[PDB]
């Protein structure tokens, strides 16, 4: 006889990836995030399922639709909101895990870090052009905006704009390709997920000392899936309290028109969550610097990993990096709150600033400072 | 690949442990908690807090700034 | 003196020839000891399927008696002088010597007169050396490195004479009488294709009028290399036995110093070598840090117009895939990314080769009589070294492309190799999509 | 990257650039090809007939 | 003397590179002949049916 | 160069490991050089060396600090795994200049 949970082929998979996996016994609440990531995605498809069966992408019963699924279909506004709030979730948690992994030197899974950045780009994909589904204002002058930015690209930008937006502009064209593209993104973003296990098992999950921890391990089932458990719990309240007392708070209200071609709204902003490099973006007066500079503002994280100089993985031991990642955080959010602010005067500059001190810290300052700390240690 | 059975040589290491039965799942929650939550605090505010305190000096500056912006210049209607 | 200076000292090779044709050849070292032997251009691929075991059968009664010492006369003569008598016979070409004190010198030479021309072949003798030679042929099955090289000739070689083996099949053995011996001594045992050679304490004039003594009463098809694959799956055996080539040159043609250098670079390794994973060779530190192999070795085996270039090696079952690969990977380093250290490396291990070869009596007389049947020359040291330093990066490159690169070998497998990649696997390895 | 910055490196390079430079071609052609550049085509003697 | 096969290996099939261009370059010919080729067939099947057939006598 | 070693022993204060009992060799990143170095380590100081690893895991599970007197003290600190980090970084030169030329 054997055990079927070890040697069925599926059975195998599963009991090897998250039942019978040495987890690290010290990795703290901030190692949640990653299944949080998980559930995210797998509510962000359920919900988008049963948004699907009622959402229909044409100019002409986009906003139509979408109404209808707040208004008549039953119980359509908390699967609608849930999307909507689900999204700036799901974006908290990638944000936060990132975090992680830069604090923790996560990054040193090379793989692992390269599918998380190809992860990331293809999440901001799909939440942009789900954000175009509505049709309203918002989603249509953003889309606009977005989509002319790759104009500035040298002698293919108008083909390759006008190529995406099947047309002249953003049309029905346009919305159409957005939903298709918006609806089958999230399962290669599964796929992805998948293959990011599948490289952060070959080597563990790394801890908050930054040390090796194949002494401590312990099995991840009766631990870290309670864990988890709770953990997701801690996040559906969060979830639940934003789409059931304040459903409208991290939207805009200028989204509840329909799309106006003819007419931009008081202001024209994206989603909180790409605010920061909407900032960095408008930093740069040139248009091809600033789509450079917005590039660059996630492709920084494929260089992270070469960055590391310390002789230690994590910052728990590096006071002065801690520093270092505590003004990063701060520069990120100021980053946020200038692309939520207009271009007036205070705002350009602080927003240069903040731009030019977040590639100053990410490129110059940690590894300098980590030399500094090494050479403190007497290595 | 990475398995229970073969990860790391140890030796001489004695774990005692307890059935999750015959133990209190918050044994002293607060009055241990408590002192260990303010440990923590302590040592993490100087490293956490002070990029946040300068973010919030720049948005208050920068939102006062924006307002007196906005507000009228006496000196252009001299005339 | 320097290396150079030491190789201009080497004594020459004198060389002169009997009316008959014999070529006589002499290194004069001045030593108390010398060796004296006949090298016959006599082989297996002058055989055909008729009598494939006729050399080998003459050679293992060449010593049995002679028409002038009956039966064990002979022997107990050697015996007497503390000379020794040894013989061989490859594909190509058979050689009876004797090592002796140079005093000795004409009686040995009469001896080798005796045993070559004088040959007599008893019906009993006959038959016991028939006997002797089927139990030879059921003990070379137990050497898997013999039973793999000759797989290889076979597959390399078909329809040749080359494929044949030395010994020649049992039922050939069987049949072969003393007619077919005699045939085949008369035949091929004739002045023209025979040099008697000698090194040591030997005098050129001494030996030479004792040629003239004794050998004046003397008689007065390019192979085409086949792409295939001999696959003897026996999962019994401990170990499987690969080996592995490609076509390669001549004797004469100058492109077999590169390549010895090429083989050079790749190495040999063996799991009693100490070097271990510090080994140059980058296969041979492969090979000793991942276990791969128990022993593997280039080899450049020259005949008269073709040959076989490539590599033998002993692996475990779950290992065989894995060596080929880094195998066929050295050869296309070679033909593509050859580096100049690496190059002047095998270099000196080349030369090194050359010169420790050619230390003994013995090896000196093996290679005068080898080199006079093939090159019909005795190349110097002096010479080697020149055509040696000729070769650098570029060179080695442009050889091992001209024969590596692209091209099919010929693959020979024996034991457990269930893991011995297809044929159609290792002709795609012998090329790279990246150059 | 010191660990590169040797002589062998240097010849390493020296062989594998005619390599390098045909890929590059290949990879030339076939986008000019496969786009429809129209501004290399019309160089091209029998292919310019084309637009 | 070497046969027209022999010599297209030695210089352009031997070298996966110098094959991956002579692919390329050969795909660049070979849709403008193939293209020109099939069109005419198409145009002399349909001879008079096809619009550029017939627009000389509407157009102008 | 009595304020450098000052401000070291304020930054081996500041970087907390010694509140776990660790010693510094202990939280070096293991890379291929670092993983080597163990493995050349003699048993008494790779036990030593990975119980205290595993008592500081056991403590940073817990959220809690060794007692003040049980800190490591930055003038008692040894670096045990430096000689050994030496030699192996020193052979890793060797063998890339080696494969320089
Ligand atoms: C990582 C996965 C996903 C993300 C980040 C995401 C993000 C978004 C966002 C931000 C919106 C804007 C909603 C609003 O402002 O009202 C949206 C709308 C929409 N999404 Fe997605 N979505 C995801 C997956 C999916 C999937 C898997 C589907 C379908 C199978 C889907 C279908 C829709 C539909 C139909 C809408 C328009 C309905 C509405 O706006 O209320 N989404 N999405
Ligand atoms: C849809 C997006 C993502 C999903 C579903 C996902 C999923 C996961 C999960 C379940 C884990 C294991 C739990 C944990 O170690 O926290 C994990 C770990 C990890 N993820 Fe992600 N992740 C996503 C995005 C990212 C991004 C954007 C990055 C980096 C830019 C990233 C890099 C990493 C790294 C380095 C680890 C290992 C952390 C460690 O072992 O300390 N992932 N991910």
């Amino acid at each position: 006889m054997t055990n079927i949970r070890k040697s069925h082929p599926l059975m195998k998979i599963i009991n090897n990836a998250f039942i019978d996996l040495p987890a690290p016994s010290n990795i703290s609440s901030w190692w949640n995030f990653g299944s949080l990531l998980g559930i995210c995605l797998i509510l962000q498809i359920l919900t988008g399922l049963f948004l699907a069966m009622h959402y229909t992408s044409d100019t002409t019963t986009a906003f139509s639709s979408v109404t209808h699924i707040c208004r008549d279909v039953n119980y359509g506004w908390v699967i609608r909101y849930l999307h909507a709030n689900g999204a700036s979730m799901f974006f908290i948690c990638l944000f936060i895990h990132v975090g992680r992994g830069l604090y923790y030197g996560s990054y040193m899974f090379l793989e692992t870090w390269n599918i998380g950045v190809v992860l990331l780009f293809t999440v901001m994909a799909t939440a942009f052009m789900g954000y175009v589904l509505p049709w309203g204002q918002m989603s249509f002058w953003g889309a606009t905006v977005i989509t002319n930015l790759l104009s500035a690209i040298p002698y293919i930008g108008t083909d390759l704009v006008e190529w995406i937006w099947g047309g002249f502009s953003v049309d029905k064209a346009t919305l159409t390709r957005f939903f298709a593209f918006h609806f089958i993104l999230p399962f290669i973003i599964t796929a992805l997920a998948a293959v990011h296990l599948l490289f952060l098992h070959e080597t563990g999950s790394n801890n908050p000392t930054g040390i090796s921890s194949d002494m401590d391990k312990i099995p991840f089932h009766p631990y870290y899936t309670i864990k988890d458990i709770l953990g997701a719990l801690f996040m559906m309240l969060i979830l639940l309290i934003l789409v059931l007392f304040s459903p409208d708070l991290l939207g805009d209200p200028d989204n509840y028109t329909p799309a106006n071609p003819l007419n931009t709204p008081p202001h024209i902003k994206p989603e909180w969550y790409f605010l920061f490099a909407y900032a960095i973006l408008r930093s740069i007066p040139n248009k091809l610097g600033g789509v450079l500079a917005l590039v660059a503002s996630i492709l920084i994280l494929i260089l992270m990993p070469m960055l590391h100089t310390s002789k230690q993985r994590s910052m728990m031991f590096r006071p002065l990096s801690q520093c270092l990642f505590w003004m990063l955080v701060a520069d990120l959010i100021t980053l946020t709150w200038i692309g939520g602010q207009p271009v007036e005067h205070p705002f350009i500059i602080i927003g240069q600033l903040a731009s030019i001190l977040y590639f100053l810290i990410i490129l110059v300052l940690m590894p300098i400072t980590s030399i500094i700390e090494n050479n403190l240690l007497k290595w | 690949g990475r398995e229970f059975g073969h990860l790391t040589r140890m030796r001489h290491v004695i774990t005692y442990s307890l059935s999750p039965f015959e133990q209190r799942a918050f044994p002293h929650y607060f009055t241990k908690g408590i002192p260990n939550v303010l440990r923590r605090t302590r040592a993490c505010i100087l490293r956490v807090a002070p990029p946040f305190v300068v973010f919030y000096l720049v948005y208050t500056w920068g939102t006062q700034e924006f307002e007196k912006s906005k507000r009228k210049n006496p000196a252009a209607y001299e005339n | 003196a320097t290396y150079a200076q030491a190789l201009q000292s080497v004594p020459e090779t004198q060389v002169s020839q009997l009316d008959n044709g014999l070529r006589v050849a002499s290194e004069q070292s001045s030593q108390p000891t010398c060796t004296v032997g006949v090298w016959i251009d006599a082989g297996s691929r002058y055989e055909n399927e008729k009598n494939n075991g006729a050399g080998y059968f003459v050679e293992h009664l060449a010593f049995k008696g002679t028409k002038n010492r009956p039966g064990s006369a002979l022997e107990k003569e050697v015996e007497s002088m503390g000379a020794h008598l040894n013989a061989y016979s490859t594909r190509e070409h058979t050689a009876y010597y004797i090592k002796a004190l140079s005093k000795d010198l004409p009686k040995a030479v009469e001896l080798l007169a005796d045993i070559v021309q004088n040959c007599s072949l008893e019906d009993s003798q006959i038959e016991k050396e028939r006997d002797v030679i089927l139990q030879e042929l059921q003990e070379n099955d137990s050497s898997m490195r013999d039973v793999v090289f000759d797989y290889l000739h076979a597959t390399a070689f078909q329809g040749t004479p080359l494929a044949q083996s030395v010994e020649g099949p049992s039922e050939n053995v069987r049949k072969l009488s003393r007619a077919d011996l005699t045939e085949y001594v008369s035949q091929h045992y004739k002045a023209p294709r025979m040099v008697l050679a000698a090194a040591g304490g030997v005098e050129h004039r001494q030996l030479l009028d004792l040629a003239q003594k004794h050998f004046s009463s003397l008689s007065g098809t390019p192979c085409r290399f086949t792409g295939s694959e001999i696959r003897h799956r026996d999962d019994a055996l401990p170990l499987a036995h690969v080996a592995i080539a490609v076509e390669g040159p001549g004797w004469a043609n100058p492109d077999n110093v590169p390549l010895q250098v090429a083989n050079a670079i790749i190495g040999h390794y063996d799991s009693t070598y100490g070097g271990g994973t510090h080994m140059s060779s980058t296969l041979a530190s492969v090979a000793a840090t991942r276990k791969l192999c128990q022993s593997f070795q280039t080899f450049n085996i020259c005949y008269a117009e073709t040959g076989l270039l490539g590599a033998h090696f002993v692996c475990d079952n779950m290992s065989i895939d894995d060596m080929m690969f880094f195998l066929q990977g050295q050869w296309m380093r070679l033909c593509t990314s050859a580096t100049e250290s690496e190059v002047v490396r095998g270099k000196n291990i080349l030369r090194n080769a050359l010169v420790s070869h050619l230390d003994g009596t013995t090896p000196v007389c093996e290679d005068i009589g080898r080199s006079l049947l093939t090159y019909g020359r005795r190349i110097p040291l002096a010479e080697w070294e020149s055509r040696i330093a000729e070769v650098d990066a570029s060179v080695v490159r442009e050889v091992c492309s001209k024969y590596f690169y692209d091209q099919c070998p010929a693959v020979a497998g024996l034991g457990p190799i269930e893991q011995l990649p297809d044929y159609n696997r290792i002709r795609s390895g012998m090329f790279w999509l990246r150059f | 990257l010191s660990r590169f910055l040797g002589p062998r490196y240097r010849e390493l390079a020296r062989n594998w650039i005619p390599t390098a430079s045909m890929w590059g071609a290949v990879g030339a052609v076939g986008l000019v090809w496969a786009t429809d550049w129209r501004l290399i085509l019309d160089w091209v003697p029998y292919i310019n007939g084309k637009f | 003397a070497p046969t027209l096969t022999a010599r297209l290996y030695s210089l352009l099939f031997r070298r996966t590179s110098t094959f991956a261009l002579t692919i390329a370059v050969g795909a660049l010919f070979f849709e403008r002949a193939f293209d020109q080729g099939a069109d005419a067939i198409y145009e002399h099947i349909n001879q008079g049916k096809l619009w550029k057939h017939i627009k000389h006598k509407y157009e102008n | 160069s009595k304020w450098l070693e000052g401000i070291r022993k304020w930054y081996y204060n500041a970087a907390g490991f010694n509140k776990l009992g660790l010693m510094r060799d202990d939280t070096i990143y293991e890379d291929d050089d670092v993983k080597e170095a163990i493995r050349r380590l003699p048993e008494n100081l790779y036990n030593d060396r990975v119980f205290r690893i595993k008592r500081a895991l056991d403590l940073t599970m817990r959220q809690q600090i060794l007692p003040k007197e049980q800190w490591t003290k930055y003038e008692e600190d040894k670096f045990y795994l430096e000689p050994y980090l030496k030699e192996v970084i020193r052979e890793r030169k060797e063998r890339e200049e080696w494969a320089k030329k």
